[PDB]
């Protein structure tokens, strides 16, 4: 005889046939639930036939008035052979129907923007200090400049010298020249001072911005959510993940709760893929707790920046919904027991989930962290010395020109 | 040697043009200030604003060392003994083109230059100071072209000076 | 059993909703939930009410009646009271209190401290002022005992061969004698100690960024600092300062009387407004429980508790021949006993805030290094420079 | 008629006076509690004559073979209408007897061992880079400085020259001599390269040094101190401190009660004064959780290590006990009422844990709190400096030697 | 009733010594508190009976008896059975299986570092890699053609002149000549800028990584553990790791299992202590692959030196066993899932698992210990200074050989 | 004047060699609070041994830019180089004070006593790189004994003999 065999539609677990119309029947569903699904077929031993159940929701069994719905209530209703689909083991779906075996591990897990900054170049030279501040600089360069050559001629001395000396002193450069009379010597003690004291101030600063650059914070798993305190974090209204957060009995997942339950941002969530474009739209500012599926499917075949970070938070399992009283219930559970620890659901798992992903982190090698620098920062520090170097060079040329003029 | 003198007659005019564009007339910083965020035009003594609802109205603005950098910066009275100073440097350059036999002057006038550069780089750090060393709460420090003004009060002043002494070297050479 | 209750601040509140419901839930706070507990505790149906006449309860010493609360509850309108009553000697002959169920008193609050931005204390915020005085003595003292010693170091080339030394620079003319190496050697070594020394210091300081609380921090101090102390016209605090018996509460007193007086205010949100203009002004004098609720409103800036004086008690009041006296002073008892009051307490003044800075300190960026840090070097570059120009012209003036 | 009245003496209440025995009995008091018993003796007008405690002790509701103990017990058990002595307000006090007034709002406190500490001299000059170091450093000095002058004279330049010359190159000072052979200007430039990278080190460690000196903060309030695990804290077994952390119900402070209830280090004592010369044998790391008016009073001691920090956790409250009936109920609460808004407990307050200690008197020495170097770090330096100045005075002298004698 | 469970396991523990609660109840730990938390569900007696086999159990096929629980089970001698016990397919068609009520995963073990203690590379360890030869091209470049500047206008600076003058410059203490021209002013003063900013920037960066430590992992991943092929791996010598090994299909596990194919210095422990006994003695190598609760059992001992990085290389779990479907069977399996969704049982796990070990109890790490620059962070500069000195020497001696 | 240099030329090199005989023979090196547990050790460059414990009496000898360094503190091949240049010095001082009339001898003997100081160096730095170069090494240590200062002595007096030997090149070369 043959068996039927029903289907939810769900973004990560099943796709629609994009040939559609020309490779109908059987092959209408490409995914990880119908190879499943094909797979223990093949293992017991019957013939699959597709359905799709009517309010295209999972569904409960909740003690409402009558009106029981989703894919517990397609298989309790009589109109089911076996459910072959994603379903979180809970006990209102226990006492009715039993589930087979927990092939995938659920747990719920916060995501988190990909923090992605370019180090600029020239941007990044004057960076630990101020445009005001390096204008001032060059100013009072140029103005004690002209006014150390003034009081050189004043009280055997050149503009040129003048720029060379003035340049030693501001630079904490030596030179053979040195201010005759008292009052070019006091000019120079200032100049020495004031060029001193910036130098230190500049040091200070940039290894006070390498130090709080370094010394950052980040997130891993919910302790430091939960303590950080800057970032918004919240789910869907109803759920797996609001239910828990309701019957929430540790105490730092109390505390998240009752902080979440302050709800000066809200949940500011309808859907998933609403929550998704917002907390890629918030730069950093949101945070988002789903299931590990939906964070791995989304750290591939979306876009990559978006990523995964800190352990599942609870440990719940999966399984195929079987009838209470049929014969198709001890064989299938061998099956996917027998898949399980063989490891070919997990071949069939790493085969969709890794290769078909259009994002490389996982497929190509990562950026590894070997602090300091990265010729970044002072890329602008050489261009600026090519510069002059050319310059000057030009500058050597122009006089030979005169020379031959 | 005109080509000097000239370049002292020409550098002078200059600057003389640009001092007065640049405190005669309010053009100093571009600013997000509240008149909101709008663009405003203030000088010395009176304040335009360009936007909002507050549109076509132009204000008169009023205003041991902190008193004294306080007073510098609301009165401007090193900006205003600068351009006092280069207005008394300006009249004795007038007076070396017409009179070329005084001496101490023309290098008084060379004194005048530097110092005014001086007490116009102060005033620019002086005002720079009750407006960033003293913030109130990005492009908050936008010159309008005026601090560049400013700048070239500055830079220009010192190369007329500094060619102003190439020419008094030589003037010592010359007497 | 009905219970009236004026409407303040931190105890009742008119709710948002206020078509939900008329009548007994209509009101969310300290007061209605305290209400809640105690009558859970004994057993009776309660409810909720506002004062008609909108004082908080005092004698007017004059008709002989009272103003309010209890003015009410001695001619025979209301049976409890669980709206906060700090209990005082009038208050006792005609109405009877329990045990304080809370603890408040007279406190301090300042406004927000905040980094400062000094003009020439910028420049010498690192190391001290003992030290530069006496690395001044040094230098002098370094540079003429090396004159003397070569006696070309004449009484200005050994001073500018120290000064190129005090800046990590070098010199034209280097003597010959052993005691001029060993004294240029420890000079350039002292040098280049205490340079590293001022450059780590500031880097610290500047990667720190760490607020230190002002001068107002204890009682002593406010009577020892020149910022301005400013209280209400009349009431609490004024009838305990008017009579005192400390003598640092009479220097206050004498204080406040020798000062202008602007130093009293009207409302405490004229008050607040008043403090809030300025980092200094007039700070407060003020209950605790309203620096508390103030100091995690939606401003939060002027969030300082100090130190703390007096010692006053809040206590439910209870009309006399009652027979529900010695149970209500049982439950609230037990309450503060076992604890749900201090949860109740904590979880709507700690917790139910709008800022949650203030529990747990936080990070900021070092951004540029801006121009009010290094002013000072400008204006000291400026000072040298127009005393070398003063020293050159009465020098042409000289010779 | 005439009145009794019973007292308990631990501290300060019911010392006995420095004469011993001489007096005349319960006017040799000196203390808080008999001032207060005088006085609100004369308020109201009954004899103040002192009753002598039966065994010592509080009291408590001794759920074994009930009955009752201490002042509430003998005045319970007849011969007792007053109690003076200060005890705290709990619900088994309440169900036999009743109390007037608290005259002060107390709680438990956290007391830590004042931080002291002294900067060294001349040890924290050579603080931040080592000892050894410094010796090796000044062997390769010398090595270099003799080594340039074999290569200066082999290929002027005498050993005082060479001498000079590395003099000025080992700390970047500059000089008017120049080596003019290639190996001489190699040296020079490896010597150069070292030093300056020895420079850089030692002001990078000496940065790096204040920074982690001074991020470090003083421990405070009740959150700080459940984070920090390196301090430890604790209370004794027989109080009733243990009995309020245990039925507490809030989640800061059932998370420190459950961080001492695996106590494995011997926290518990077993009275107030071990306790506390526990704390002075340690003085790095214990905890009591005694109480406010202790922990003043430990505060104003002749050792002088015990000081406040935080605050009140709690509300608890003192109290006098009348008995029920009695015709010296109401005006003995008139009589503390009236002393407290009056003032003159404060008064006593101040006069008696403040003015008579023996230690903190002047309680604000040391509040500047200047986060700069003074002179009690790098002073050192000023030393040595002008030691070496006295070297250079002493060699000036034997040199003048070489020139006279 | 009749409940067994393993003493050789960090599930039960002997109360005191001897003679401590006499009776029946004598062993705690998680096992017993969730068959007590079970039996306050449904309503059952307690027992402490202990199957005196030792092992686990396995699929004996030639005796075709089961070792163990499974075994005191299947042919009868109780109806309950909480203890830890991995689900496969042999012992699944004779017993039945419940839910699982915590994860499993198996992991890879690294000892902790202490510290890195480099000579050459310690010099070299702050500001980037290629700036140092970075560095020398641009010194090269400007050594060029600042004597280029100098020898084309027609001064007194040779190569090795104007070589020794761009060193002195970068060394940031003077010269003897300064060029003197017209020219040559823009290139100095951009040498010594670019010297200045490079001084400062080295300076702050080995403030800024001297201040604070982060102290990167070696490993992070199981492929990377494969593509590093530094440290030494070893599973055990048999069981279930190695079952698994041998017959894996995951593409790099393949590789895996030919890395463990020439395993030279015998990464088949016999023992699990002795091969944490053995990583915990070495950290260069013989690093450890083990299940996911024992690992997070050691992270809680006595030594406090053992970490894992994350990521499961596969996924079982523990659940309770039951001979034959009866009255018991369906109420133990809804009471573990009444359990299981509920908080109470990770409050349990976590809270009995994370009390009893002290290493833990400091979190992140501590940042009370400042030290001081030791000779290990600076005898790269000293062993370039004396290889520079050397070099001096001997560029000397031969100077001496080829003038002299 | 230069006698009494020769003199002590002579005096500080026979001082160097039996600084050197003293370091090789005997352990006096560090006063190391090592295991024989916290107690003093003397540990030696050729003789390791220690003066407490329970098994005092019985005692044995010690032992891609890293192995070099390792291999040098294995076999102390930087100490036997320099005592065996320094005897080679006393030997060529010996025949220098035997033979007045060449000259290049003492160019041999300087360059002896300067590659003495760097193989010393060199040594000490290695010895200490390998002694206070180990993270693990504890709650006593430093303060380190009499011959690691008798070494240092070894190394001034080195210096001394480097400039005054190197002296008699300078003015035996204006001489010459
Ligand atoms: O016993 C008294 N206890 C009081 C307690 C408080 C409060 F702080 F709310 F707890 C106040 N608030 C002061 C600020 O404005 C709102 C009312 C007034 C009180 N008054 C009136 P006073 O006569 O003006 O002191 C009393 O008499
Ligand atoms: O009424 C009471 N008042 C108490 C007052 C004090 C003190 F603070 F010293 F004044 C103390 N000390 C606590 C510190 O150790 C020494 C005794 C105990 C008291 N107890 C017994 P508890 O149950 O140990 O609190 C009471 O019953
Ligand atoms: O069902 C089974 N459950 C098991 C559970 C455990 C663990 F939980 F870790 F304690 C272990 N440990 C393996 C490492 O050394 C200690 C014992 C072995 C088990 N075995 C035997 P395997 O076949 O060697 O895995 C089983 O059969």
């Amino acid at each position: 005889r043959t068996y039927i065999v029903t289907t939810i539609l769900e973004d990560p677990y099943v796709m629609l046939k994009k040939n559609a119309n020309q490779f109908e029947g059987n092959d209408r569903y490409e995914g990880y639930c119908v190879e499943l699904a094909a797979e223990i077929a093949k293992h017991v031993g019957y013939s699959y036939r597709l359905e799709i159940v009517s309010d295209g929701k999972y569904g409960a069994r909740d003690p409402d008035t009558k009106a029981w719905n989703g894919m517990v209530g397609e298989l309790v209703y009589g109109r089911a052979d076996v459910a072959v689909a994603p379903l979180t083991i809970t006990l209102v779906r226990e006492e009715v129907i039993d589930f087979s075996k927990p092939f995938m591990s659920l747990g719920i897990s916060i995501m988190i923007k990909k923090p992605q900054k370019s180090k600029p170049g020239v941007f990044s030279f004057l960076d630990p200090l101020a445009y005001e501040i390096w204008m001032c600089i060059v100013f009072a360069y140029i103005g004690v400049s002209v006014v150390l050559f003034l009081v050189s001629r004043f009280s055997e001395f050149g503009i040129f010298n003048s720029l060379w000396f003035s340049l030693g002193a501001f630079m904490q450069q030596g030179c053979d020249i040195s201010p005759r009379s008292l009052s070019g010597r006091i000019v120079g003690g200032v100049w020495w001072f004031f060029t001193l004291i910036i130098i230190s101030s500049y040091t200070a600063n940039l290894a006070a911005f390498l130090t709080v650059e370094r010394m950052v914070s980040p997130i891993e798993s919910a302790e430091d959510l939960a303590k950080q305190t800057e970032i918004a974090y919240g789910t869907l209204e109803a759920g797996s993940t609001k239910e828990f957060f309701r019957r929430s009995k540790i105490a730092v997942f109390e505390k998240m709760w009752t902080y979440m339950k302050s709800a000066e941002p809200s949940v500011f969530v309808r859907t998933t893929e609403e929550g998704m474009i917002r907390v890629r739209k918030s730069k950093g500012k949101y945070a988002y707790l789903l299931e590990s599926t939906m964070n791995e499917y989304i750290e591939q075949r979306k876009p990559c920046d978006t990523m995964k970070v800190g352990g599942n938070l609870d440990s719940k399992g999966y399984g195929i919904a079987t009838p209470k009283g049929s014969a198709l219930r001890n064989p299938v559970n061998l099956a996917v027991l027998k898949l399980n620890e063989q490891g070919l659901l997990d071949k069939l798992k790493n085969k969709w989930w890794y290769d078909k992903g259009e994002c490389g982190s996982g497929g190509g090698d990562s950026k590894d962290k070997t602090s300091a620098l990265s010729l970044s920062n002072v890329a602008g520090v050489f261009y600026i010395l090519i510069g002059g170097l050319g310059l000057a060079m030009l500058v050597a040329l122009i006089e030979f020109c005169y020379k031959s003029r | 040697r005109g080509v000097q003198m000239l370049l002292t007659t020409v550098g002078a005019f200059a600057a003389f043009s640009l001092m007065t564009i640049a405190v005669g007339t309010d053009y100093w910083l571009y600013s997000r200030g509240v008149c909101e965020e709008v663009m405003t035009h203030s000088g010395l003594w009176r304040t335009c604003c360009l936007e909002g609802n507050f549109k076509g109205l132009c204000k008169q603005i009023d205003h041991t060392a902190e008193y004294f950098l306080r007073a510098v910066r609301a009165s401007s009275i090193f900006p205003i003994l600068s351009v006092i100073l280069l207005f008394m440097g300006g009249l004795c350059i007038a007076a070396s083109e017409f009179y070329k036999t005084r001496h101490n002057i023309i290098l008084s006038a060379g004194i005048f230059f530097v110092s005014a550069g001086l007490s116009n780089i102060i005033g620019i750090i002086v005002y720079i100071s009750a407006n960033a060393g003293d913030p109130s709460k990005k492009n908050s420090y936008s010159y309008g072209w005026s601090f560049y003004f400013g700048a070239l009060s500055f830079i220009i002043a010192e190369m007329v000076g500094v060619l102003a002494v190439h020419m008094f070297i030589d003037r010592h050479k010359q007497l």
